[PDB]
């Protein structure tokens, strides 16, 4: 790979949600019997948008998703003697 | 001097007094075979992270 | 492995602090990494020396891991700047920036304490259910052109309704959900129909 | 000399005076950000004591402070892929533009993939691409996503965009014409729709002479 | 002397990996705005001044660049502007009328409501117009006739 010689990884052509970065576009993962497989990472499931002049697509019906977002505020509030931790 | 590295055949024109190369970032790059009237560019032997 | 973004932050301030600990274990090129040794075993004239090596040495190890905690304080200070802001225009009103208060059309959001951090529940709204229509930006009935207010132009396939553009919601069209101007000679992809008056 | 701030312009008041717009003009600027460095990564004992034992015992003595260095150059690039990742994977599949170009009059063939090209590039991206210019322990690790991965997402983003508007962000990809989208638009700033379509080849004229004014710009000044 | 050698560069090693981590501090800012800028500028329409290009904002379009990106703004700037005589509301019957959505506006001789953001002058009618008060109050009223349809 662009990234180097990698050994120990069976490369396979159908692509995969990336799970542990390789580099240069290649991701490596344990999958099925089971072995570490080396493989082109996807970008999702490619669609297309049935886009015309006169045509308009409108929802009918609706979900309310709640999601979840994490944030760290603070850390731990360390003191360190100097005197003591050099000079003990 | 003295390093370690890969001596290869070079692309370089040399002066007749010139003997030790120099790249950009003050690295040796090429060098004079004192015997035989060859410059010989000094490529740093592979390497990288495990 | 969901909070992982705080548990990060706590081990790296962990693994910090171990390694300034084993610093201690160094003996920068003295004679012994145990301060009590050197003075056990050697008189001032060179064990101010040994102790000088010792004592650059771990002031260099302290100063190290000061500037490592000073960014990770700046980063830290971000990110709790950006949950604040978050706390402010998410939970106390309700923010029409997308996808700055989860994804979808924000509704509103839940703030939630967690171990040096906080965790947002945003409640969003999010079409699911979809159809394909026939539509026209506007419609000629006597000449002049009807632009609708809120929503837009649908057809069925056979009549034309007016419905809002994000729940379908089919209403007559009608000259009090459309408003007229002008005439109907300019717009383009008009489409003929009637416009029933109240 | 003492700078000037500003030309003079002193505003008309009056308690029963107003100005209000007769006419305006679509235009389009270009605003350039950074989104990630170069993922070096450098070998201490290979920098610090290249090829030599005894170097290598007495470096050994100053503890783990090649550990620290690694771990921070790791934690960088990790960094680095990590906002590129957030920057641009903000679209959860690949949308692609139709053959049909019928977007009101507006022309998107500047910015949308071109389909023979060195890597399915639009023409302002390689212009971009092309406006922009050893082995003693540094490396430079490759990024994660290889700029024909990242010219894929800003494509999945643009063809969103155009064929669907905003939904396809909050949900599923809904279709309209593009005519109706700039109608949501300009009810969104105040500006009633019928403006739009009664000005509608005016304000197509004007995108694309602000699109290729921006051409020029990236092409003329580096 | 090694001892010192390796002193040196360990120092020169620590300022390169400091630097760089205050670097990389800096680009992750740039990097969190330019996410912001994309979901609030592209995916959507930004009502937040300044913040998506000089004038109201419409939309945008994104673009690669080698470890950045390039947002293309496309807004939306009045240019040609009129000055017209305006009033706060008036009155007609002893009833103050204000507009609903928009501002009254004269050219000398008659009184019409527009848009704010361009002008585009209607006849005054009593689906324009609310009703609140009366002439007595409001600071600047005028006189006129709203036709009622
Ligand atoms: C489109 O919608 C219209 C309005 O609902 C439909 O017309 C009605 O159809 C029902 C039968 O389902 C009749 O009972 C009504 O009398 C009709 N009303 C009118 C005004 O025509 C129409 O059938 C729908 N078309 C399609 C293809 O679904
Ligand atoms: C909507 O209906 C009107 C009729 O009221 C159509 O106007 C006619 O247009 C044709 C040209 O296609 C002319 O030859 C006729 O003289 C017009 N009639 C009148 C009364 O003006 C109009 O074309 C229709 N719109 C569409 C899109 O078909
Ligand atoms: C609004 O401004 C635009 C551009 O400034 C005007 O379009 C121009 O109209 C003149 C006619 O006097 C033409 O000569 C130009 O070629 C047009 N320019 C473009 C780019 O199309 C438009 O007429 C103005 N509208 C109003 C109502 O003032
Ligand atoms: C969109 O604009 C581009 C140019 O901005 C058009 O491409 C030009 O097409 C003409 C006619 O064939 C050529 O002479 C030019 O050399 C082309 N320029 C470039 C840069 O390719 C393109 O045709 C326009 N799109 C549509 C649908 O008309
Ligand atoms: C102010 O605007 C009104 C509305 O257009 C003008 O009144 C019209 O003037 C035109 C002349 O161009 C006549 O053909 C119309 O019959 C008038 N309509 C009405 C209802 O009076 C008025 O002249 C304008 N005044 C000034 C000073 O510009
Ligand atoms: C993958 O596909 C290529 C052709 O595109 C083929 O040469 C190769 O053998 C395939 N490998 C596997 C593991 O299927
Ligand atoms: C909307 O989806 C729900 C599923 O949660 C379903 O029960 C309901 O029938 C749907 N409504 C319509 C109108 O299809
Ligand atoms: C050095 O000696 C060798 C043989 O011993 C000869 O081939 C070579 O040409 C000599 N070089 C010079 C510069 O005289
Ligand atoms: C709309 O029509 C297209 C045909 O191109 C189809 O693929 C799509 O599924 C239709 N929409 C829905 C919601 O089924
Ligand atoms: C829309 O596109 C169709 C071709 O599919 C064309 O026949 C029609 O005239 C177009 N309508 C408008 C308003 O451009
Ligand atoms: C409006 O009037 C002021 C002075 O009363 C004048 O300076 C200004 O230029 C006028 N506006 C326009 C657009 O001409
Ligand atoms: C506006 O200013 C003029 C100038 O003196 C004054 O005559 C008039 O009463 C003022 N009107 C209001 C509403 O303040
Ligand atoms: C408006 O008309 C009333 C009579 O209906 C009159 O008393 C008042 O002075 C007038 N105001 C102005 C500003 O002309």
């Amino acid at each position: 790979t662009r990234a180097g010689c990698l050994i120990g990884a069976e490369h396979v052509n159908n692509s995969y949600e990336c799970d542990i970065p390789i580099g240069a576009g290649i991701c490596a993962s344990y999958q099925t019997s089971q072995s570490i497989i080396a493989y082109t990472m996807s970008l999702g499931a490619e669609n297309s948008v049935a886009y015309s002049n006169n045509s308009i697509a409108i929802p009918t019906n609706f979900t309310i998703s709640v999601t979840t977002e994490i944030l760290p505020v603070s850390m731990t509030k360390t003191s360190v003697d100097c005197t003591m931790y050099i000079c003990g | 001097l003295t390093g370690t590295g890969v001596l290869t055949e070079s692309n370089k024109k040399f002066l007749p007094f010139q003997q030790f190369g120099r790249d950009i970032a003050d690295t040796t790059d090429a060098v004079r075979d004192p015997q035989t009237l060859e410059i010989l560019d000094i490529t740093p032997c592979s390497f990288g992270g495990v | 492995s969901a909070l992982g973004k705080l548990q990060d932050v706590v081990n790296q301030n962990a693994q910090a602090l171990n390694t300034l600990v084993k610093q201690l274990s160094s003996n920068f090129g003295a004679i012994s990494s145990v301060l009590n040794d050197i003075l056990s075993r050697l008189d001032p004239p060179e064990a101010e020396v040994q102790i000088d090596r010792l004592i650059t040495g771990r002031l260099q190890s302290l100063q190290t891991y000061v500037t490592q905690q000073l960014i990770r304080a700046a980063e830290i200070r971000a990110s709790a700047n950006l949950a604040a802001t978050k706390m402010s225009e998410c939970v106390l009103g309700q923010s029409k920036r997308v996808d700055f208060c989860g994804k979808g059309y924000h509704l509103m959001s839940f703030p939630q304490s967690a171990p040096h951090g906080v965790v947002f529940l945003h409640v969003t709204y999010v079409p699911a259910q979809e159809k394909n229509f026939t539509t026209a930006p506007a419609i000629c009935h006597d000449g002049k052109a009807h632009f609708p207010r809120e929503g837009v132009f649908v057809s069925n396939g056979t009549h034309w309704f007016v419905t809002q553009r994000n729940f379908y919601e089919p209403q007559i069209i009608t000259t009090d959900n459309t408003f007229v101007s002008g005439n109907c000679d300019v717009v383009i992809g008009i489409v003929n129909n009637t416009v029933y008056d109240p | 000399y003492t700078m000037s701030l500003g030309a003079e312009n002193s505003v008309a008041y009056s308690n029963n005076s107003i100005a209000i717009p007769t006419n305006f003009t679509i235009s389009v600027t270009t605003e350039i950000l950074p989104v990630s460095m170069t993922k070096t990564s450098v070998d201490c004992t290979m920098y610090i004591c290249g090829d030599s034992t005894e170097c290598s015992n007495l470096l050994l003595q100053y503890g783990s402070f090649c550990t620290q260095l690694n771990r921070a150059l790791t934690g960088i690039a990790v960094e680095q892929d990590k906002n590129t990742q957030e920057v641009f994977a903000q679209v959860k599949q690949i949308y692609k533009t139709p053959p049909i170009k019928d977007f009101g009059g507006f022309n998107f063939s500047q910015i949308l993939p071109d389909p023979s090209k060195p890597s399915k590039r639009s023409f302002i991206e390689d212009l971009l691409f092309n406006k922009v210019t050893k082995f003693n322990g540094l490396t430079v690790l490759p990024p994660l996503l290889t700029d024909e991965m990242i010219a894929q997402y800003t494509s999945a983003l643009l063809a969103g965009t155009i064929t669907s508007g905003w939904t396809f962000g909050a949900g599923a990809a809904l279709q309209i014409p593009f005519a109706m989208q700039m109608a949501y638009r300009f009810n969104g700033i105040g500006v009633t729709q019928n403006v739009l379509y009664e000005n509608q080849k005016l304000i197509a004229n004007q995108f694309n002479s602000a699109i290729g004014k921006i051409q020029d710009s990236l092409s003329s000044t580096a």
